[PDB]
């Protein structure tokens, strides 16, 4: 079993390394199947309707889908259980590093109780495999220090799960592999990643490429991985749902508003509606309102020039002052205005996004993400906020400074370092500059 | 602590840190010059670099213009002759792997066995002006001779880089500690020129990070990136998420929660190396 | 200079040297610069309206097929939407051009069979490729050119 | 860059220039430091010598 078992997380390891390469093949099967899905037919005549392909000098099409189907649908697989070993640990240590602040700072189920998020946590405090992929594992026992005199310390401890707290404290002061596994923490650990909005999108990939075999046209849904896929083609796709509260009730309100203009022509003008040019046969479509109020909102909001295009001239001497002021103020409403809105809604959000994501890239280029100046303090001297970001003020010094204190011991700080080693472990950012940074106090001392 | 480094600079302290920078000036250049000396020499570059970082935790809180940072560089213009000759010494050692690593040196050599002769290395190294006449007798002695046939110029030049990697960084760290702090000053600025490449070879291992604590005032913290961190940092998936937290904090994020952000952004970052190197081949 | 030879070849060759006008002033230019000022931006638009027609063809030809005909003689029965790519083609012609979706070319949706699957599908059809993807395109040259 | 290296080697490298004597500013500021008959033979300088 030892060797089995190296063999597998040699496959994970090796899948796991080239995830950016496994998704490009991915689509560009994805795109080589619908590709030549283009040349189907219909025919009466056997190869009811039958779906058969048509091909000139090649018959070698119809067994290659067949085999870049089954080679797409093992593809996509790969790709899950990949998301399912790279991200699905980093997605746990995000919630379980905000809950466990959330449990020892401002006391999240110990002093207050709650949100969905709030109730699906509760199962994951009584495992012990709780701080398993985090940096910190004597969390509890910050907590019970902190709040154990305030309130009775035996609910505190049934309430985190802490099993002997009275006797393995005493134990760490002094001195069937499945069925180890804890039932809980998996169950839990398994309902979070089904919240992540990744691995839905993920998951919908592969239920369709499954799907892609009982009908080989549901391959068409992963042609719109394009618009997911850049960045350039999901502003167009989520300017729709930032703006979506505004827009659906326009649309509300363009369906009262032909709601009311068909009752208006239900009453009054319902002999002019006759779209039928034989006489015999007559089909007045105003004859039921919800007959027509599906035919208003069908050719009325698509027209460009008013319902008025599709029903007879109003030459007759009987209403026609009232209809030719009816269609006018109908035209004037749904399409000049209502159906501008509509495009003045998205169109603009579609352009505001577009401006946010070039001001990000522009007041990155000015200001100094660290301190608060701006980049014409600088300018005193030349190639000064180079100078500023790559030596003196860089994000990744920040980092590169935190992951140099992890790693030496407590008793070989010095003091500029403990100190600000005391200020990030009960997590207070006094120590960044924010404003002045070696040229604003020192200015008439240097030269 | 003002109290004791005041302390230590009316006390007679200098005297010995010149003297202690004198017995080691020497013996680096006595001790290197045979094959059974190695344990002694690492001994005394772990001491020198206990000194230094004793001398570095003294410039700790230092002002721009302070006496600690002036009598530290009269100190060292009192006593020029022997940290010239330390510095020189980390600049000839730290040369020869840049100047055994070029393309002629090696079209030089045409032994299948790589142990080149005596005469034809020194011959050489005198051909390029990087290096002097009394320098390369020097490098020549400090070598195996064995029968002057056998320099073996691959285990000579790894042999006084682990035990003066420590040591040449943090003399390196010294003297850019003490020229950004008190500027102006043509002694020191004399220092840097004769100890141009132990800076430029360590200036993407050195990281410069200022803090502001301790009643307001603003301190330039120098600290060490290892080579692991580095190449870990520049590779794809670590800057795809640099690239998404910097968009979704200068466009929806808050101005006091930022730094907030940024910590948690810090933290997260070691994690994912961390699952990087566990994953690594 | 090239195509002024080819002008003697066949005189008609002489109409593309009075597109100088357009590179002469420096009026014109910003309308032909625009395009390829933004051009990475357009391509994949007209990329994206590719794959949502051609996702709207692949529903009309599996469900709404017996309504695709547009000769109007009983006996000589002209049926489009019978193979993809010449139906595929037939909806990136008429259904981006004709300003009210692709209903305005085929039969009302008066039948029984399908009457409100096909009167969702045309207004969600007008709705994304002209109202929207349409004035994105020419709301991606027009503050371009501005 | 690459076809840019076809210039060098021809005597009328400078023949529209202002600046005729760069070769020699070269040769006097890297020449010390690597070969210099390669770096004569790479500039194209008929009789450096
Ligand atoms: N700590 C900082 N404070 C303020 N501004 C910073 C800081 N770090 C970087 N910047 C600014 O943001 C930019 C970030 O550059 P980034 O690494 O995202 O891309 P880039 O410079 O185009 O990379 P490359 O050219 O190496 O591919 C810097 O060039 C600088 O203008
Ligand atoms: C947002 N969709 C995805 O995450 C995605 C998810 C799955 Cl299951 C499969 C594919 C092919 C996906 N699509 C991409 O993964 C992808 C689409 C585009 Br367009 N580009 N692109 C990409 N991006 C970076 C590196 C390599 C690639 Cl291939
Ligand atoms: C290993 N490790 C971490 O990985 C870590 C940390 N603080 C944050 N992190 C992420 N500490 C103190 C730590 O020792
Ligand atoms: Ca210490
Ligand atoms: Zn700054």
């Amino acid at each position: 079993w030892g060797e089995l078992e190296v063999q597998r997380v040699k496959f994970l390891n090796y899948l796991s390394r080239n995830f950016y390469t496994l998704r490009f093949l991915a689509l560009f099967l994805a795109f080589a199947i619908n590709f030549i899905l283009l040349f189907y037919k219909v025919s009466d005549s056997p190869p009811n309707m039958v779906y058969y392909f048509l091909e000139e000098s090649t018959g070698y099409m119809e067994p290659a889908l067949w085999c870049l189907s089954l080679l797409h649908t093992l593809v996509a697989f790969l790709c899950i259980i990949g998301y399912n070993c790279l991200k699905v640990p980093l997605v746990i240590f995000k919630r379980e590093k905000e809950l466990a602040r959330k449990l020892e700072f401002d006391g999240l189920y110990i002093t207050e109780q709650p949100d969905v998020k709030g109730q699906w946590d509760r199962l994951v405090l009584n495992t012990p495999s709780f701080p398993s992929n985090y940096w910190d594992k004597f969390v509890k026992r910050k907590v019970l220090d902190k709040h154990g005199d305030i309130f009775g310390r035996e609910r505190i401890a049934e309430l985190l799960g802490m099993d002997l707290a009275s006797l393995e404290i005493t134990a760490h002061n002094e001195r069937t592999w499945l069925m180890s596994i804890d039932v809980k923490y998996q169950i839990w650990k398994f309902g979070v990643i089904f919240t992540d909005n990744s691995f839905l999108y993920l998951g919908w990939y592969m239920v369709m490429s499954l799907l892609g075999h009982y009908n080989n046209f549901f391959f068409a849904a992963h042609l719109l991985d394009i618009a997911m896929g850049v960045k350039t083609l999901r502003t167009i796709l989520s300017s729709v749902t930032h703006n979506g509260k505004q827009l659906v009730m326009t649309v509300g309100l363009l369906a009262v508003v032909v709601y009311l203009y068909t009752v208006v022509a239900f009453n009054f003008f319902r002999k002019f509606y006759n779209k039928s040019e034989d006489e015999d046969e007559p089909d007045m479509k105003c004859d039921d309102m919800m007959t027509c109020y599906l035919f208003h909102m069908y050719v009325g909001v698509r027209a460009g020039g008013g319902i008025g295009d599709e029903i007879e001239d109003p030459a007759g001497d009987e209403y026609e002052l009232y209809r030719v002021v009816f269609d006018i103020t109908f035209f004037f409403f749904v399409i000049v205005i209502l159906l501008a809105i509509i495009q003045g809604l998205i169109i603009d959000a579609f352009g505001e996004l577009r401006d946010q994501q070039e001001q990000v890239k522009e007041d990155m280029e000015t200001k100094c993400f660290i301190c608060g100046i701006g980049s014409d303090y600088f300018d005193t001297t030349p190639h000064g906020f180079e100078t500023h970001t790559l030596e003196e003020h860089n994000l990744a010094n920040y980092m590169f400074f935190l992951m140099y204190l992890i790693n030496k011991d407590e008793t070989e700080h010095t003091g500029q370092e403990s100190y600000v080693w005391k200020m990030y472990q009960e997590r207070c950012w006094d120590f960044f500059p924010a404003g002045d940074c070696f040229r604003k106090q020192y200015e008439d001392q240097l030269s | 602590c003002t109290g004791n480094q005041q302390s230590l600079a009316h006390s007679r302290l200098w005297d010995a840190v010149v003297g202690f920078l004198h017995v080691f000036a020497h013996m680096m250049m006595k001790l290197a010059q045979d094959s059974s000396q190695i344990e002694l020499l690492k001994e005394l570059l772990d001491l020198q670099k206990d000194m230094v970082v004793m001398l570095l935790s003294l410039l700790e809180g230092n002002v721009v213009n302070g006496m600690i940072a002036r009598q530290m560089v009269d100190m060292l213009v009192e006593s020029s002759s022997n940290v010239e000759m330390i510095l020189k010494f980390f600049d000839m050692f730290l040369k020869l792997k840049d100047i055994v690593g070029s393309e002629a040196f090696q079209d030089y050599v045409t032994d299948p066995r790589g142990l080149i002769s005596k005469k034809d290395f020194q011959k050489a190294m005198d051909s390029q002006k990087q290096f002097t006449g009394p320098e390369i007798q020097f490098l020549l002695s400090c070598s195996e001779a064995d029968e002057n046939e056998m320099i073996n110029f691959e285990e000579f030049a790894n042999r006084f880089q682990e035990p003066a990697r420590d040591i040449g960084f943090n003399v390196a760290v010294l003297l850019t500690n003490l020229s950004e702090h008190v500027p102006h000053d043509p002694r020191l600025r004399n220092f840097l020129e004769l100890a141009e490449s132990i800076l430029e070879y360590f200036r993407p291992y050195l990281g410069r990070i200022e803090i502001m604590g301790a009643s307001r005032r603003i301190e330039r913290i120098y600290f060490e990136i290892s080579e692991t961190n580095r190449a870990q940092w520049e590779m794809p998936q670590v800057k795809e998420s640099k690239r998404q937290f910097i968009f979704d904090v200068v466009n929806e994020g808050g101005e006091a929660e930022k730094m907030e952000l940024f910590v948690s952004f810090c933290e997260d970052t070691i994690f994912e190396m961390q699952i990087a190197a566990q994953i690594s081949e």
